[PDB]
């Protein structure tokens, strides 16, 4: 719980470090209540919101990444560097840039708390990294209509890996502010229960559908090529949560 | 706060066997292309509008599953960033759309032909539809992966594939530096449309479990001491001679009696094989030196000997005996000299293609030793087999 | 004037008139993706005359402006669609409106 001088944050630490030969592996994590961006594209009316994270020592800045996630991430893999992130730019006319993620490299970034800061403003479509009160010249523009969460994957190296730390700045609104529709203009952060972490389990049960739809293909000819038709109205109900994009 | 429920159509996706990457040492030309041909299409079959998107997809990331998926439904190769496609309108990439200005302005129809690029070596997507050019070109994508053409045809859409010229008459000419896809034709099977990451297939019910594949990298095909290096040259004579006794030009000649030029290649081939076999770490084979012409020759015989009257005198069959256990060393030989090879006309710009591209620098057997070809990698093999039973043949033997 | 981007080509040759019943088949939809209404699902086309007014104003200048056998997407600013609160419970205030309207037919 928040005290006076401490901002409601929640840790996370590791029940079991060099016992039982405990994992290192790096996990994926995200928050539960993501932000949504304004549609429309143009002290208290600001449109800016900031969240931090407060390092703890043991764990090597090279092994934290801290920013935002499209709700669209499937990635898995131990081996994660900025590098080896997924992403295209569209250039029609007009050239933007869209990725499933944004971090920037805690190594490249920099027993001293590491306080990585995100601030991102949704009128203004640019976000930005604050670190121990140093701004930072990595900026990155996502499209006006999104749903980025927050992003936190660290390898655990420490018994306490890293903390969350959500309290709002100077003169920008808390990140529950702009997580809540009701909260929108309380200035005061709060961690209500439905604010949660997540891990990213490698496999989750789906089950499979009864009916699937016929396909046949054959050859039309030697200069039509291959050929494919099907036939058949199939429809499938779906259940889409808001909090996260899902079918 | 709630949930929402509403009718969707479900959506599947097919793709040929053929498969396009980028690396290192890649064995394409670097820049493919491909033709769709759309026949009648029903706008509206159900509530919800036809799906229909052409692009290319990622062998490991653009796994569609039927049902649910990344945004509302009817996950396509537009609904996540591992694929890119084009639906008419709107490009779409990570179920983002962003609508492309056309020249036609015009959704899928019958009686149009789809018309797409890629560049593997510097990141670019070109589509057209009808021949018309699209302003629209998606750019800065990763190369990890290998890139295929992939429909995800709708309900009630028929829809025809065009991916080579060879499989079918290309509607628009390839735009120049693009080949048709049917170039890249996987030797080991023939290419098939088949669904992407499927877990069920049709039983005359027939459940299917994770399809394996190959990764980019999967896609990228010592000291000589003297006493060694008189076998090896022994062993040049022998392969040059075996070379001219099949082969049945001044080549066809004795072991001794060989052209320079020929002799040459024979001595750098030798070196060549003898480097491999020593990087291996077989055995010390430097024992019965004096014994290298202890086989004796079958040229001798008119029927064996050539037309040209020379004699190549060769290994005899008989005495030439190959080691059981040296069957794994051998075939890692013929490994390493097919990648030395390909890497070599890599090196000099030849490719991996259907046909035999001399003039266009294209080696249709450009391929790793395991994706390779039958009778390619019998051919390899026998080679070696031939080279160790020369070798012992000589006295020399190695465990490995 | 609400903007028409043309997904389908149409003929063009004849064009809803002041006061002549027209048929479409809508499957409006928010600007965030989620549908709210749409006549395909309900099996009964939606018939309307223009300059009875029973149709916000920019779904009568989009009719106005669509084509027999035509396909395009129609969005609408909320000044014009539902100005500030309208149709509680389905339509939220101060919310655009996208709406894919097709001719079936004409009168």
């Amino acid at each position: 719980d928040g005290t006076v001088d401490t901002p409601p944050c929640l840790r996370l630490a590791h029940r079991t470090w060099g016992s039982q030969n405990s994992l290192v592996e790096m996990l994926f994590l995200r928050l539960s209540l993501p932000v949504q961006f304004h549609q429309h594209f143009r002290i208290l009316n600001t449109t800016t919101y900031y969240y931090s994270v407060r390092v703890f020592a043991g764990q090597e800045p090279s092994c934290v990444w801290v920013g935002w996630v499209t709700p669209d991430y499937h990635q898995h893999d131990m081996n994660f560097d900025l590098s080896k992130v997924r992403a295209v730019t569209v250039t029609m006319h007009s050239s933007l840039k869209c990725s499933n993620c944004y971090m920037v490299w805690g190594g490249d970034f920099v027993h001293t708390d590491l306080v990585i800061g995100c601030l991102v403003d949704l009128a203004t479509g640019l976000m930005t990294f604050t670190a121990n009160g140093k701004e930072s010249n990595t900026f990155f523009q996502v499209e006006p209509n999104t749903k980025l969460f927050p992003a936190v994957f660290v390898l655990p190296t420490h018994q306490n890996v890293i903390q969350f730390e959500l309290g709002k700045q100077k003169n920008i609104m808390p990140l529950s502010a702009a997580m809540f529709l009701s909260e929108r203009k309380n200035p005061a952060p709060q961690c209500p229960p439905r604010l949660e972490v997540q891990m990213l389990m490698p496999v989750s049960w789906s089950r499979m559908p009864n009916h699937f739809l016929q396909v046949e293909t054959r050859r039309a000819g030697e200069r039509l090529g291959w050929a494919v038709q099907c036939q058949d109205p199939l429809t499938m109900m779906a259940l889409h949560i808001p909090e996260e994009n899902r079918c | 706060l709630l949930l929402q429920t509403n009718l969707i159509n479900y959506v599947t996706s097919i793709r040929p066997n053929i498969f396009v990457g980028r690396a290192e040492g890649s064995t394409q030309y670097g820049k493919w292309y491909f033709e769709v041909m759309v026949d009648e299409v029903v706008p509206f079959l159900t509530a919800q509008a036809t799906h229909l998107r052409v692009g290319w997809a990622l062998t490991e990331g653009y796994s569609p599953y039927p049902g649910g998926g990344e945004g509302w439904g009817g996950n396509g190769v537009g609904d996540d960033l591992y694929s890119y496609g084009f639906d008419g309108l709107h490009l779409w990439t990570g179920h983002v759309a962003r609508p492309v200005t056309s020249p036609g302005q015009h959704l899928l129809a019958p009686e149009d032909v789809v018309s797409c690029c890629l560049d593997l070596s510097v990141p670019s997507i070109s589509f057209r539809i009808n021949g018309c050019p699209v302003q629209g070109v998606f750019e800065a994508f990763n190369l990890d992966g290998l890139f295929f053409p992939v429909v995800s045809f709708s309900a009630g859409v028929k829809v025809r594939f065009l991916l080579g010229g060879r499989h079918g008459e290309f509607k628009f000419l390839p735009p120049p530096g693009y080949a048709p896809c049917h170039e890249a034709v996987l030797p080991r099977e023939r290419l098939r449309l088949e669904p992407i990451k499927e877990y069920r297939r049709e039983g005359p019910p027939h459940l299917v479990g994770p399809s394996r594949c190959l990764s980019h990298t999967d896609f990228v095909p010592i000291v000589l001491p003297p006493h060694l290096e008189r076998i090896r040259e022994k062993l040049a004579e022998n392969i040059h001679e075996l070379w001219a006794l099949t082969r049945i030009h001044p080549c066809l000649v004795n072991f001794h009696s060989l052209p320079e030029p020929e002799r040459n290649y024979n001595l750098q081939m030798s070196g060549e094989t003898l480097k491999t076999l020593l990087a291996l770490g077989c055995h010390v084979g430097m024992a019965d030196e004096k014994a290298e012409d202890n086989l004796k020759k079958t040229k001798l015989p008119k029927t064996y000997m050539m037309s040209n009257g020379y004699k190549p005198a060769p290994l005899d069959l008989s005495h030439v005996r190959l080691t059981p256990a040296q069957t794994t060393l051998v075939d890692r030989l013929a490994e390493n000299g097919h990648n030395v090879w390909a890497r070599d006309r890599v090196a000099q710009g030849w490719s991996y293609s259907a046909v035999q591209d001399i003039p266009a620098r294209r080696n249709p057997r450009l391929v790793p030793y395991r994706l390779l070809d039958e009778a390619t990698k019998r051919s390899n093999r026998d080679s070696l087999c031939q080279a160790v039973r020369t070798l012992l043949g000589y006295g020399y033997n190695i465990e490995p | 004037g609400v903007e028409i981007e043309t997904i389908s080509p149409g003929d063009g040759r004849t064009f809803p008139k002041k006061g002549q019943t027209c048929v479409v088949h809508y499957t409006g939809m928010l600007q965030n993706g989620k549908k709210f209404d749409s006549s395909r699902d309900r099996n009964k086309p939606f018939k309307f005359r223009i300059g009875k007014q029973e149709v916000i104003k920019g779904f009568e200048e989009g009719a106005a402006q669509m084509s027999l056998g035509q396909r395009a997407k129609l969005t609408c600013t909320p000044d014009v669609a539902y100005g500030a609160t309208g149709h509680p419970g389905v339509i939220p205030p101060n919310a655009t409106l996208i709406f894919d309207v097709e001719l079936l037919n004409l009168e």
